[PDB]
């Protein structure tokens, strides 16, 4: 349908490959295209090789496009065996464990974008069923998720991203971050004295 | 048509004016230039109904404001304005718009003279003229932003009298005033009374701000000089030619020597002007240590066959 | 920097420290002193690997038990990242103490 | 490189193209070097940035990009081909240029070749379309399909190199050599057909990924790091400015090419104060009708001088005829050029160029004779 | 569990829920001047060679800046050239656009503002298109800044509103070449923080990350321009401490038009070169006979003020006894500005100067600190 | 016309190439 032709204009498109050598070549190609400002998009498995271990810090990850919930194949008999044993022994509901595993894969994908507090990047989640799963989220992720973003369409999400990237492109005030987001030795000593 | 603002900078220095009195055949020349200024201000206020006047004197120990009077007037014993302590200096049948401004300014003149007499024991080596028209432009912008428009113009009543030469500290603030006046399109008019024919910085000030310079030598008949040439309002500036016959070269003095400069050198850091290569291969201003290669290239001899 | 948590000299290899990192170090030292299991999520962004490595090297060197340290990751990408952070931390500790102390640290993977 | 001054001075074809393009500089070179006998290196020593700009206007090239993604038809369908698009096709896709070399000058013309390629399956594979069997394709371009797979294999061979352990996913799958759990299902696996063979979309994924890798490695031409990558710059100290600070001293020298005491200051002050106290007749400023005439004469003479100077101040019209005006203008131009070169060689202070200085002096003397 | 219509009315009239108003703005004023309280004389680049790189692309057709990006950037560049020549006249300026994947040099490097303004208004007519490439623009800037002398600073400004660059070669080699050639780069992006531009600003400007600036609104863009006109402070390790030979021409006056040495055209005025007696049209320009930087005193005069930056005027405490009722430089009565009888006296509008102990009002402060560059209080002091 | 000018220019460059070689 020609979407990817329009994507080729802006960013170089990289796709995860079952050949892990080709996948790593695509990964280093992606990192090179992010480094020189060519711009690149990576399409990956949320439960795959790139999802684990590989971190997209700084320019390597700026927008994390989460297309859908990475649910496992429910009709796979092994997963039904998992759910039956968890429900029988550990009293864990089937939908609870299914959602938990899917969003924990989602969360391990989301956690690869930030390294340092100077790092910035959005975690956009594109599915209608993420809206009910904020209470399960990681607590640092959950505090960053506002009530207004629980159910957005494309356009105001795009405007929010545009305003956000205009905001974090501004140089922050060191006095705003001198002792509340990072401590020096003196701030740490002062807080140790305050705790004592 | 459009009213303007006549800001005037008066240079009062007892040494300068008294050396003018000694060089001249008369004593009390500043009375003559003072009454000439007064009738000039009356002529300016006769020019339009809504034009305004500011006059500022630059005495030895600082500067003081002459018209309009300081806002400490509170209709008290220290009001010092209107009928309060209205000492009869000018006639009371004067036009009241002229009467108030002239009486106020002459009372301020006498007060400044009393204050300067009280501090006659200390002789200032620093001239406060440059800061004076700096504050003149500051009040010009005050009037321009408060009143919405209005033109503006500066008159400079300076005096050399063959005693004070062209000072070195009067370089930077004068051009700061030049750029400020060029920003608000304020012409700068300078008349110099004294034996010193040429004042280079003030000539550049008049030339670069579309003003008029006229050096004068006799205190008599100066209102002819003023109301003939110094009355070019900013409303009719482009349609009136200027009697500024003196042509300034827009040059400068060298730093370590002081003479008028020719094709020469500058520091590429402190950018002061040097007629010759300074000794020690270091800057006299910012002490910038210089590359020997580049000054060898400037000390390098032009070539011709034998 | 070099600071104290209880009686533990901690040689942090950065001139600054996050508050979440220091509370994390307090909790980890409490867990090690008590002993047992613990589950803690340290948010990504903030330095996680180097903070654990710093507290474990301080705990192993300072405490007279000198228990060895076991660090289990999921891929040798992360193991190599941990080894690099450990190289930086040991370089900092050698610089601050003035000497290279007796220490052995390697990652483990397959023959391939 | 080719942008050095000695390369710009010796580039005769660049000067040829510049004088074919330029007209006023062409006339300057015609009436300065050709007629008056100026050396051409002397002419081009002063115009090095102009030669550099003219060279760099055509020397630069655009970045590599997916040219075949931009190609799209618009029954009759028309696609517009530019020469830059053809060159991008040749550089980005060596198979198309390989077919072009042995197809176009031998059997059939270039538009026929491009229409055959656009009707062929090789275009669909290179664009990334999954290959269909019901399409007829073009047989001539379909003979190059096997050699296209050969180029694919060669590019995959040469593109492969050992990556660092930070991004070693081939390591990640081989951390345990004898890991053997339950196999991934068809959702975790590439799609297969009813028989079991692949549907071919992994082929288009490999093709586009190889295209992206080719675009990245195309930038690699003549045109410890892990410690820096794992270092957290945010926890490090902020950058401190090492900008220079100067202190300026205003102790300059006075401009070089009567002392009176405080007693007469006080008496002159008292004279002014009581002359202010008693009376100022403001009518005393009126001149005696004699000094007024002299000062008026001074003012009118100054006005006359300033008006005569400022009466006359795109170039202005001249009384000379346009032939004489052009001759005078071009003689002034070659005067300025010869003076430029003479002062450049004269102030550049080399005894080795003294002969050139002498020749420029003789040219200036002959140009004085011409004046 | 119903439709959106069957719930309630919006209650928009009740949505609006409803002397110390002085302090709510003046403490914001203190917070704004808190960032500006640090001042010291930095040695800055005085003789400048700026390359203004212009994005001319489809991203310049974006409907976020009025009416497009292209017209606002081209008119603000006209304004920038005018104000920069009004503040740094002795500099030499080259203008380049980035259009259709090739860096198109639209004007040579020159000291003439008018030719550059003509080039900008010529580019104003055309339609921005193509995919921008940074590396072409930096290589062109490297070429054009090659004849720049050692004393003259090599500086490049880029307005890169796009987010991706498609370069023919490796841009990091170009970055290393620019750092090796001591070319300082400031980049003014319009959309986001492009990482290659961040690395370029960090590497070319000696580890400083403050040279990559992104606007926030319409006015902040003009803020970016009018603090971009300022001379950049040079690093301590930079040793280009040279003497520069230039002369002072005199304004020739003649009723007969004569051929100027630069244009071969009839100009009544002119400036005779002190080295070789050659006339030119404009100043400051090089003499095209003996290669002499012909100037005026006004051109260096425009640049003295950067070398003498005024210390910020410190507003007096309201508690301390005020020196006078009126201001010093304009003698406006200082407003009593008492909040209430219980609200007492706040925000005393008197701005003291530390070198002269003279109070100034707010208008005097915001006039003396950028338009003037002298303190009249520091000058009334008889030193 | 500039045709004769470029023809004489080409002749001059050909003579210069003959002299240089
Ligand atoms: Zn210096
Ligand atoms: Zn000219
Ligand atoms: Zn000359
Ligand atoms: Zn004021
Ligand atoms: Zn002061």
């Amino acid at each position: 349908m020609g979407i990817l032709d329009e994507v080729w204009k802006h960013k170089l498109i990289l796709v995860e490959t079952p050949d892990a050598q080709e996948t790593s070549l695509a990964l280093e190609t992606y990192r090179k295209a992010c480094s020189n400002g060519r711009g690149a998009i990576l399409l990956s498995v949320a439960r795959g090789k790139v999802s684990e271990g590989i971190d997209f810090d700084h320019q390597y990850g700026r927008t994390v496009l989460m297309i859908g919930i990475p649910f496992q194949y429910t009709e796979s008999r092994i997963l039904k065996a998992r759910l039956e044993f968890m429900r029988e022994n550990y009293r864990i509901r089937e939908n609870d464990f299914l959602s938990f595993d899917a969003m924990r894969h989602a969360a391990q994908c989301l956690g690869r974008v930030l390294r340092g507090k100077d790092d910035y990047g959005v975690m956009v989640l594109a599915d209608r069923r993420f809206s009910r799963k904020r209470s399960q989220l990681p607590k640092w992720i959950a505090q960053g998720l506002s009530d207004a973003d629980l159910n957005l369409s494309t356009d105001m999400a795009i405007s929010n991203t545009k305003q956000f990237l205009r905001t974090m492109a501004q140089p922050t005030d060191p006095k705003d971050q001198e002792g509340v987001s990072v401590w020096s030795y003196e701030d740490l000593i002062k807080h140790q004295n305050s705790r004592k | 048509e459009s009213p303007s603002l006549l800001t005037v900078i008066i240079e009062i220095a007892p040494k300068l004016w008294t050396t003018f009195d000694e060089e001249g055949n008369e004593k009390g020349s500043i009375i003559k230039v003072l009454e000439a200024l007064i009738v000039f201000l009356n002529a300016h206020l006769a020019f339009n109904s809504a034009n305004k006047v500011a006059v500022i004197a630059a005495y030895s120990q600082g500067i003081k404001y002459l018209y309009p009077e300081s806002t400490s007037a509170l209709k008290a014993s220290e009001s010092e304005n209107k009928t309060r302590s209205d000492l009869k200096i000018i006639n009371s049948d004067m036009y009241r718009r002229f009467r108030n401004v002239d009486e106020t300014l002459v009372e301020e003149i006498y007060k400044l003279f009393e204050l300067e007499k009280k501090q006659i024991e200390q002789n200032s080596q620093r001239s406060t003229l440059a800061g004076a028209m700096s504050a003149g432009l500051t009040y010009v912008n005050r009037i321009s932003k408060e009143s919405v428009s209005l033109k503006s113009r500066l008159l400079v009543l300076t005096c050399g009298s063959g005693s004070s030469k062209d000072e070195i500290f009067q370089y930077i603030p004068i051009m700061n005033c030049i750029f400020s006046a060029t920003k608000m399109k304020c012409p700068i008019d300078v008349v110099k009374i004294g034996g010193s024919k040429e004042s280079t910085f003030l000539q550049q000030t008049t030339d670069a701000t579309n003003g008029v310079y006229l050096h004068v030598e006799s205190t008599e008949g100066l209102i002819q000089y003023l109301a003939t040439a110094m009355f070019i309002d900013p409303s009719l500036r482009p349609i009136i030619v200027k009697p500024n016959h003196g042509s300034v070269d827009f040059r400068t003095s060298c730093y370590l020597t002081g003479r008028v400069v020719a094709v020469g050198f500058i520091c590429s850091v402190c950018l002061c002007v040097l007629s010759i290569i300074p000794p020690g291969n270091k800057c006299p201003a910012c002490d910038s240590q210089f590359d020997e290669h580049v000054i060898a290239k400037l000390k390098r001899k032009p070539v011709v066959p034998r | 920097m070099k600071f104290y948590i209880d009686d533990l000299p901690v040689l942090f290899p950065y001139p600054k420290i996050y508050p979440e990192q220091y509370n994390y170090m307090c909790d980890i030292k409490k867990t090690l002193d008590v002993g047992g299991n613990s589950i803690l999520e340290m948010p990504s962004g903030t330095g996680k690997t180097v903070s654990l490595l710093s507290l474990t090297i301080a705990y192993q060197m300072h405490y007279p038990e000198h228990r060895k340290i076991i660090y289990c990751s999921r891929t040798m990408s992360e193991i190599e990242k941990a080894l690099v952070e450990l190289e930086n931390l040991m370089d900092y500790r050698t610089k601050e103490l003035g000497y290279q102390e007796d220490f052995r640290g390697l990652g483990l993977t397959s023959r391939k | 490189d080719s942008l050095s001054k000695e390369k710009l001075l010796t580039n005769l074809k660049l000067q040829q193209s510049l004088l074919k393009g330029n007209k006023v500089l062409m006339k300057v070179f015609q009436e300065t070097v050709i007629n008056a006998g100026l050396p051409p290196s002397e002419f081009w020593s002063t115009r090095i940035p102009l030669l550099r700009a003219f060279a760099l206007s055509t020397s630069q090239k655009v970045g590599p990009y997916n040219v075949l993604s931009t190609i799209k038809p618009v029954n009759k369908v028309n696609v517009n081909l530019s020469r830059e698009k053809i060159l991008n096709i040749f550089e980005n896709y060596p198979i198309v240029k390989k077919a072009y070399t042995d197809n176009v000058p031998k059997n059939f013309k270039e538009p026929e070749f491009w229409a055959r390629f656009f009707s062929s399956k090789l275009f669909r594979k290179l664009r990334g379309e999954k290959i269909m069997q019901n399409d007829r394709g073009d047989v001539i371009i379909d003979r190059y399909l096997t050699l296209d797979q050969e180029f694919d294999r060669k590019d995959d061979d040469m593109l492969l190199h050992p990556v660092k352990k930070i991004i070693d996913l081939d390591g990640n799958i081989q951390d345990d050599p004898v890991v053997r759990g339950n196999r991934p299902d068809f959702t975790m696996q590439p799609g297969v057909d009813i028989n079991g063979n692949s549907d071919g979309t992994v082929d288009i994924l490999k093709g586009m990924n190889r295209l992206s890798e080719k675009m990245i490695m195309a930038l690699k031409n003549e045109y410890n790091d892990e410690r820096n990558e794992l270092k957290i710059d945010d926890l490090n100290e902020s950058y401190k400015t090492n900008y220079a600070i100067i202190h300026l001293k205003r102790n300059a020298h006075e401009k070089t090419t009567l002392k009176v005491s405080n007693q007469q200051m006080l008496q002159q002050l008292s004279l002014v104060m009581d002359n202010l106290i008693n009376k100022l007749d403001l009518n005393q400023v009126v001149p005696n009708n004699e000094v007024s005439n002299k000062i008026n004469k001074r003012v009118i003479t100054a006005i006359k001088i300033n008006a005569k100077q400022a009466k006359h101040n795109l170039e202005v019209k001249s009384t000379l005829p346009i032939d004489l005006l052009e001759s005078c203008r071009m003689l002034h131009t070659t005067c300025c050029e010869f003076l430029k070169h003479f002062y450049i060689h004269f102030q550049s202070g080399e005894q080795k160029q003294a002969s050139t200085v002498k020749k420029l002096y003789n040219h200036l003397k002959d140009c004085i004779e011409k004046l | 569990g119903g439709y959106a219509w069957e719930d309630e009315i919006k209650r928009s009239w009740d949505l609006v829920k409803v002397m110390a108003s002085l302090v709510a703005s003046i403490v914001e004023a203190r917070k704004k001047r808190t960032a500006k309280k640090n001042i010291t004389p930095y040695q800055r680049g005085i003789i400048r060679s700026l390359i203004l790189t212009l994005d001319c692309s489809e991203a310049m057709l974006e409907k976020d800046l009025r009416p497009n990006r292209h017209a606002m950037i081209i008119q603000y560049a006209i304004d920038f050239v005018h104000e920069f020549f009004d503040q740094n006249p002795i500099s030499q300026m080259g203008i380049i656009i980035m259009r259709n994947g090739l860096a198109q040099l639209v004007s040579q490097v020159s000291g003439n503002p008018q030719d550059h303004i003509d080039a900008l208004k010529s580019i104003r007519k055309q339609e921005p298109k193509g995919n921008p490439s940074l590396q072409n623009a930096l290589e062109m800037a490297r070429g054009l800044l090659l004849p720049v002398p050692a004393h003259c600073t090599r500086e490049v400004l880029i307005v890169f509103g796009s987010l991706s660059t498609t370069d023919p070669g490796d841009i990091h080699q170009t970055i290393d070449s620019l750092v090796s050639e001591k070319i300082r780069v400031k980049v003014l992006g319009l959309s986001a923080q492009v990482a290659i531009c961040k690395e370029l600003c960090k590497a070319t400007n000696y580890g400083d990350e403050s040279f990559y600036k992104i606007l926030l609104d319409e006015t902040h863009l003009k803020e970016l321009f009018n603090e971009a006109v300022t001379p950049l402070p040079v690093n301590k390790i930079n040793k280009g401490f040279t003497l520069v030979k230039m002369g002072f021409p005199t304004r020739i006056f003649e009723d007969t038009p004569t051929f100027c040495s630069c244009h071969s055209k009839l100009v009544y005025g002119g400036y005779f070169c002190p080295n070789c007696h050659s006339k030119v049209c404009s100043l400051p320009t090089v003499c095209p006979c003996c290669d002499l930087m012909l100037i005026l005193s006004t051109h260096l005069a425009r640049s003295y003020h950067h070398l003498m930056p005024l210390k910020t005027f410190a507003e007096v405490p309201t508690t301390e006894k005020f020196r006078s009722e009126d201001c010093f430089s304009c003698q406006s009565r200082f407003p009593i500005l008492k909040n209430h009888k219980n609200g007492k006296l706040l925000t005393s509008s008197r701005y003291r100067c530390e070198d002269c102990k003279q109070e100034f009002c707010v208008d005097c402060d915001v006039f003396i600190h950028e338009i003037l560059h002298n303190c009249p209080g520091c000058e009334s002091k008889p030193v | 016309e500039e045709r004769e000018n470029e023809k004489t220019l080409n002749d001059y460059y050909a003579a210069l190439a003959k002299k240089q070689a």
